[PDB]
Order: structure tokens, then C-alpha cells, then sequence
């Protein structure tokens, strides 16, 4: 319960993966186990955007590791005055940066330290059997990860850009001002960022110099591709220089290309084929436009059993929010359990019309996307979420189509209910959130997903001015005129809003969940059916409720900035529904039984429909027409207002938010099993639910290469350090 | 568009 560390008894918890996997033919299993090697490969680049420190760290945690399992490090950390508790410590700090990739939280982006003594721990890795073949690479990598490791210097504490805050998807010096420039001319040369970082040098003269670069193997030399080779050259944008140049992560990124080729040997049909292709085109190359056609081929492979999606994906780690982070997963498709969304799709083109937004704001043919049951088997990068919308690619997802994806054997993890651990609800309230708790995030996420993320129109115009809508016809619902406001060429979702862009649209598809959660037709797909669909409406609202108080964890007040999407979101929703008023929910400071500072949340069941749906109708269609039309400068207005905290009365939020603090709980670390190929079979290997565990399904993760990596990571930071 |  202290900030900036993880806790000793830190909850560990296994993937399930092994019935799946039994399923699994040797062909589909070959098909999973290099497509696996490809994303742990990958996940490595995490590292590189996450801190500079990152990739040090992770390379002297592998090679201590290497040549001491937990058990043996044990041995020689007590006997150099370590305590078991101090150990432990350092394990579970261990295997954060792993579960992370990088000592910042993937959920929260604060830093954290190890919880020992720095002197103790540089006697232990110092006097390491690691150290001891290799002093040099070992003393090196100590002397200069080792201060960063335990600094919590406050500009250190959370990710983010300018000076209080650290990020490695720009250089130190950059601002929010540099962010917005180099954002207009990516815009202007109609060139993604999802696969760029922004270095901003300056010269003997002060002057700055701009730098983009993509995410590629291929660096300056000349190469069969035209299409991004063409752009690898120096431009003026509003007298300010940029260079768009390439090969960042490059050996990693040939690492996982050397995988996908392997993988493409094993595919079950000809858009798996193309799909891989056109990712190792555009790992290759450094082209989204490759990633997007692989993309546009992998919506069309539907219903395969082993589902896998990777690249630059989601850009909430971005302080600016359009660079996309890396990941990877492979899955099995769980048929059973796919088989409560796919009745929802059956059903989806009729809820679309439910939503509070005329079909001049909604997509114009629905295409029916696939939605299914997921067991993970592989998911590299910084964390594991519940479930996926994607393709993010929107001009694919309004005229090609999208998958939805549902982690299953991950839900079954979140669903650690203790009554214990059950903090600001009465007791009874707490019987009846761990009775409905899973049945009704199947409901919601299922939802979130497919008619949350799923629905909405974008209003377009392209190089000359013809829209993909009417003007003359639509009309906006708010204000009755015409429609004023839409996206150019070139604008996409996450370059106009920005900062808010994620937290906007989670909060979006958050509502849409909560709304259609009164349908007593979506209530039967999932078929609770009568006082039990009663139930799972209250607890799912009641979650959401509490998740907005909980959500006060992850706001920064002396930068007045959320570090979560989807908590901010959360917490907006709970602010519009307590702006409904009428004693629907109140927010109630109390003392705890440990006679410590406490809280309540009161939410009356009777007006959820009278007092709560009229508030979200309202709120949606607010939040969909500045999302169509593009309005930015109003969505910031109503998003931003909401997302505001203050310690205003009766609620008190800053006030509140010290107790959220104290009471606070900390994620659970997952375990992933890995893949091996002994003699012509696949094995499957699983690990402890633990700190020691999840350190050992990293020391196995890597075992041809594994000492390669850590060269390699380490020279990628090193060729960059000039800019932290 | 993940889900945490
Ligand atoms: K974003
Ligand atoms: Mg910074
Ligand atoms: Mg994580
Ligand atoms: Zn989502």
C-alpha cells in the first residue's frame, strides 16, 4: 500500500492454457509457436518505450537470472545479508519490470522501485555468478540503470511529457507544443504515427531539429519499397526541419520477422498467408499502409482457431496520444464460450437503432464483425487486457469491417473475488457484487465491444470536398443546423483529440455498455432472464459507480492530468450521473473498521431507469456528435468538464481521493506459459503463480538467444541515451 | 480499442 513500489504479497495468478492448447493440431501449434516467438520478440521494443533505464534493467535482470534461478540467487542474496523479505522484494520488483516490460506500470504509468536497500542489492548482483563471468557487461549495466532503478525524483514519478514527466516516444526536450507540431505535419504528409517516435535535436546555433522516425528493419540503404523510401528525406514545416528517417528496433524487429516467415509456413489459409505477409512487409519497410492491408486481410480470415493480431496497436502510453505501443497475442478460440457473443452480433444490427443517435450519425451498412471467446496463449508487451476492438484503423472499420475479441481465461483471473478486498460498499451490496460480478462484465464488455466500439459514423471529406455523408440532409440533433464540422484528409481519431482520444471513446463505448445493459433482449443473449437480469443491471451499474471513485488512484493533481483511459472514463460517468442528482448515487466519508479514513457509495436501484438512463441518453448523444463531426474543441469542453476533480462539496473528490489511496489495491501480476519444440511436437510449459515463477517463464522464454537480446537492447538504449 |  505504498506508492512507486509493489507490495511483497503482490497477487500472482497463472494463465490457464492447457485444455486449449490440447486442442490444437501439430500444424496449428507450429502456426502458434512462432507466431508466440514473434510477439515475445517484439514485446522487447516495450522496453524501449517505456524508460530509458528499461532496457538496461531487463538486460541485467536476464543475465543475473541466466545464471541463477530464483533458488540459487537465494542463496547467494542471504548470504550476503539480504533478508527473505528483502529478497522477496527484489523478485516481485523483477518480475514487474517482465509483466511490464519496463519499471512503469502499464496501468497507471507510475514508476516503481525495488522495496531493498540499493546498497544491499548492489552487493548481490555485484557479487553475482552472473558478475562473476562477465564483470564487465555486469558492472556496466549496475553503474548506469542503478540510480534510475530506485530514483523517485518527482519529474520521474509518472510517464508523460515535458519536464515533470518521463517518456522515450519523444526525446526529454519535447513538449506538447512539439507533440501538436510534428502531429500536423505527419497529418500533412498523410504519414501515420503509430510506428514513430519524434526526436527533437537542437544546433550549435539553439536551433531545432526534428526527427521522425519509423519502427523498421530496413534502415537509410536503398530498398525494393518505394512507398516509404520515398518519404525518408528532410522537409520544412512552418520553418521548423524534419527528417522522417527509419530502422528503429530493427534487429528486434528482424527477430520477429525471422518468426512471421516461419509462422506464414504454417497458416491455415491464404489470408493468414497474405495477413503475415504484409506485416513482415511492414516491419520491414516501416509502412502502416502494409500493416493496414494485412489488417484489412486478417478481418477477412473469420472463425479461425488460432487468432492472433500484432504491430504498433493502441497509443494510450503516448502523452499525446497517437504513437502506438507494441504487442503481440495468439489465442485459441474457445467455441463454447463464443458462442453468447456471436447471438449478440445475430442481434447487433437491431441494437444499433436503440442507441440515442440518428442513423445519419451511425455507420451506413453494418457489417457484421466477429466476435469471439479468446484463450490466451501469448500476450507480449506492457499488459493483458479483457477484451479487444481492432482493427484501430477507422476507415477499415466503417467500409471493411472488425473483429471483436473476448479474453476469457483472462476474465477468469479478474474475477478474484474476495470479500475482503471489497472496499467503499456496504455489506449489502458486497453479497451481491460477488454473485453477479463475472456474469455482468460478460455483458458489459460484450457491449464496450461490439456496440460500443463498433458503432459511431465519422464524417469525411477527401482531397476535393465530397463528404461520405449528406450535408445538405443531416442535421445536428444539439443545435438543428447543419453539419459544421468533420475530418479532412489525412485526420484520423487520435490526431484531433489527442490527449483525450482514448479516454473519450473508452468512456463512449463504457456508456453504450451501461445503456443497452436495461435491454431485456441483450439480457437474454447472455439469459439471466428475470430478477437475475434485474441483478447483473444493479451490479454492473454499481461497479461502474465504484470504479469511478476507485478511479481517483490514477489522477495527478499537481498536473491535473488522468494516467488511466479508462478510469478517467469512469469517473466521468460517475460525475454525470451524480449531476442527474436525485439521491440516484452519493458518495458518503466514513470510518473504516481499522479506524481509518473510509467511504460509501449509495446507489438506489429504483432510479436507474427513471433517473439514470435519461442522464446517459443525454450524455451519449453528446459524446457521438462532437465524435462525428470532428469537434474537438467542444468534445474537450464536455469531456474535460467532467474530468475534472476537485475538492468542491458534497462529494469532496481530493479529499476523497487520499482515502482511495489508502485502501488501494494492487493488480495482479499473470503468468504466462511459453511454447518449446522438442523434436518434431510442441510443448507447452506453465509456471508458478508467482514472483519466482513469472521471473522463470522469462528465463525460458528465450533460449536461443536469450544472451543476444540483451546485447541488443542494450545497444539500442545506448544509441539513444543522448536524448534522456 | 482493448478493455482493461
Ligand atoms: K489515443
Ligand atoms: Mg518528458
Ligand atoms: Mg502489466
Ligand atoms: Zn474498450
Amino acid at each position: 500500500d505504498t506508492q512507486y513500489i509493489l507490495p511483497n504479497d503482490i497477487g500472482v495468478s497463472s494463465l490457464d492454457s492447457r485444455e486449449a492448447f490440447r486442442l490444437l493440431s501439430p500444424t496449428e501449434r507450429l502456426y502458434a509457436y512462432h507466431l508466440s516467438r514473434a510477439a515475445w520478440y517484439g514485446g522487447l521494443a516495450v522496453l524501449l518505450q517505456t524508460s530509458p533505464e528499461a532496457p538496461y534493467i531487463y538486460a541485467l535482470l536476464s543475465r543475473l537470472f541466466r545464471a541463477q534461478d530464483p533458488d540459487q540467487l537465494r542463496q547467494h542474496a542471504l548470504a550476503e545479508g539480504l533478508t527473505e523479505e528483502e529478497y522477496q522484494a527484489f523478485l516481485v520488483y523483477a518480475a514487474g519490470v517482465y509483466s511490464n516490460m519496463g519499471n512503469y506500470k502499464s496501468f497507471g504509468d507510475t514508476k516503481f522501485v525495488p522495496n531493498l536497500p540499493k546498497e544491499k542489492l548492489e552487493r548481490v548482483i555485484l557479487g553475482s555468478e552472473a558478475a562473476q563471468q562477465h564483470p564487465e557487461e555486469v558492472r556496466g549495466l549496475w553503474q548506469t540503470c542503478g540510480e534510475l532503478m530506485f530514483s523517485l525524483e518527482p519529474r520521474l514519478r509518472h510517464l508523460g511529457l515535458g519536464k515533470e514527466g518521463i517518456t522515450t516516444y519523444f526525446s526529454g526536450n519535447c513538449t506538447m507544443e512539439d507533440a501538436k507540431l510534428a502531429q500536423d505535419f505527419l497529418d500533412s504528409q498523410n504519414l501515420s504515427a503509430y510506428n514513430t517516435r519524434l526526436f527533437k535535436e537542437v544546433d550549435g546555433c539553439g536551433k531545432p531539429y526534428y526527427e521522425v522516425r519509423l519502427a523498421s528493419v530496413l534502415g537509410s540503404e536503398p530498398s525494393l519499397d518505394s512507398e516509404v523510401t520515398s518519404k525518408l528525406k528532410s522537409y520544412e514545416f512552418r520553418g521548423s526541419p524534419f527528417q522522417v528517417t527509419r530502422g528503429d528496433y530493427a534487429p528486434i524487429l528482424q527477430k520477429v520477422v525471422e518468426q512471421l516467415e516461419k509462422a506464414k509456413a504454417y497458416a491455415a489459409n491464404s489470408h493468414q498467408g497474405q495477413m503475415l505477409a504484409q506485416y513482415i512487409e511492414s516491419f520491414t519497410q516501416g509502412s502502416i499502409e502494409a500493416h493496414k492491408r494485412g489488417s484489412r486481410f486478417w478481418i477477412q480470415d473469420k472463425g479461425p482457431i488460432v487468432e492472433s493480431y500484432i504491430g504498433f496497436i493502441e497509443s494510450y502510453r503516448d502523452p499525446f496520444g497517437s504513437r502506438g505501443e507494441f504487442e503481440g497475442f495468439v489465442a485459441v478460440v474457445n467455441k463454447a464460450m463464443s458462442a453468447k457473443f456471436e447471438r449478440l452480433v445475430a442481434s447487433a444490427e437491431q441494437l444499433l437503432k436503440e442507441l440515442p443517435w440518428p442513423p445519419t450519425f451511425e455507420k451506413d451498412k453494418f457489417l457484421t464483425p466477429d466476435f469471439t471467446s479468446l484463450d490466451v496463449l501469448t500476450f507480449a508487451g506492457s499488459g493483458i487486457p479483457a477484451g479487444i476492438n481492432i482493427p484501430n484503423y477507422d476507415d477499415l472499420r466503417q467500409t471493411e469491417g472488425f473483429k471483436n475479441v473476448s479474453l476469457g481465461n483472462v476474465l477468469a483471473v479478474a474475477y478474484a473475488t474476495q470479500r475482503e478486498k471489497l472496499t467503499f460498499l456496504e455489506e449489502d451490496d458486497k453479497d451481491l457484487y460477488i454473485l453477479w460480478k463475472g456474469p455482468s462484465f460478460d455483458v458489459q464488455v460484450g457491449l464496450h465491444a461490439l456496440l460500443g466500439h463498433g458503432s459511431g459514423k465519422l464524417f469525411v471529406q477527401d482531397e476535393k470536398g465530397a463528404f461520405n455523408f449528406d450535408q445538405e440532409t443531416v442535421i445536428n440533433p444539439e443545435t438543428g443546423e447543419q453539419i459544421q464540422s468533420w475530418y479532412r484528409c489525412g485526420e484520423t481519431w487520435d490526431s484531433k483529440f489527442s490527449t483525450i482520444a482514448s479516454s473519450y471513446e473508452e468512456c463512449r463505448a463504457e456508456s453504450v455498455g451501461l445503456y443497452l445493459s436495461l435491454h431485456p433482449q441483450v439480457l437474454e443473449i447472455f439469459g439471466f432472464e428475470g430478477a437475475d437480469a434485474e441483478d447483473v443491471i444493479y451490479v454492473n451499474w454499481l461497479n461502474m459507480v465504484r470504479a469511478g471513485l476507485l478511479a481517483l488512484e490514477f489522477y495527478t493533481p499537481e498536473a491535473f492530468n488522468w494516467r488511466q483511459a479508462h478510469m478517467q472514463a469512469r469517473f466521468v460517468i460517475l460525475r454525470v450521473l451524480l449531476e442527474a442528482g436525485e439521491g440516484l448515487v452519493t458518495i458518503t466519508p466514513t470510518t473504516g473498521s481499522d479506524g481509518r479514513p473510509d467511504a460509501r457509495v449509495r446507489l438506489d436501484r429504483s432510479k436507474i431507469r427513471s433517473v439514470g438512463k435519461p442522464a446517459l441518453e443525454r450524455f451519449l448523444r453528446r459524446l457521438q456528435v462532437l465524435k462525428s463531426t470532428g469537434d474537438v474543441a467542444g468534445g474537450r469542453a464536455l469531456y474535460e468538464g467532467y474530468a475534472t476533480v476537485t475538492d468542491a462539496p458534497p462529494e469532496s473528490f481530493l479529499t476523497l481521493r487520499d482515502t482511495v489511496l489508502l485502501r488501494k489495491e494492487s493488480r495482479k501480476l499473470i503468468v504466462q506459459p511459453n511454447t518449446r519444440l522438442e523434436g518434431s511436437d510442441v510443448q507447452l510449459l506453465e509456471y508458478e503463480a508467482s514472483a519466482a515463477g513469472l521471473i522463470r517463464s522469462f528465463s525460458e522464454r528465450f533460449p536461443e538467444d536469450g544472451p543476444e537480446l540483451e546485447e541488443i537492447l542494450t545497444q539500442l538504449a545506448t544509441a539513444d541515451a543522448r536524448f534522456w | 480499442y482493448p478493455f482493461f
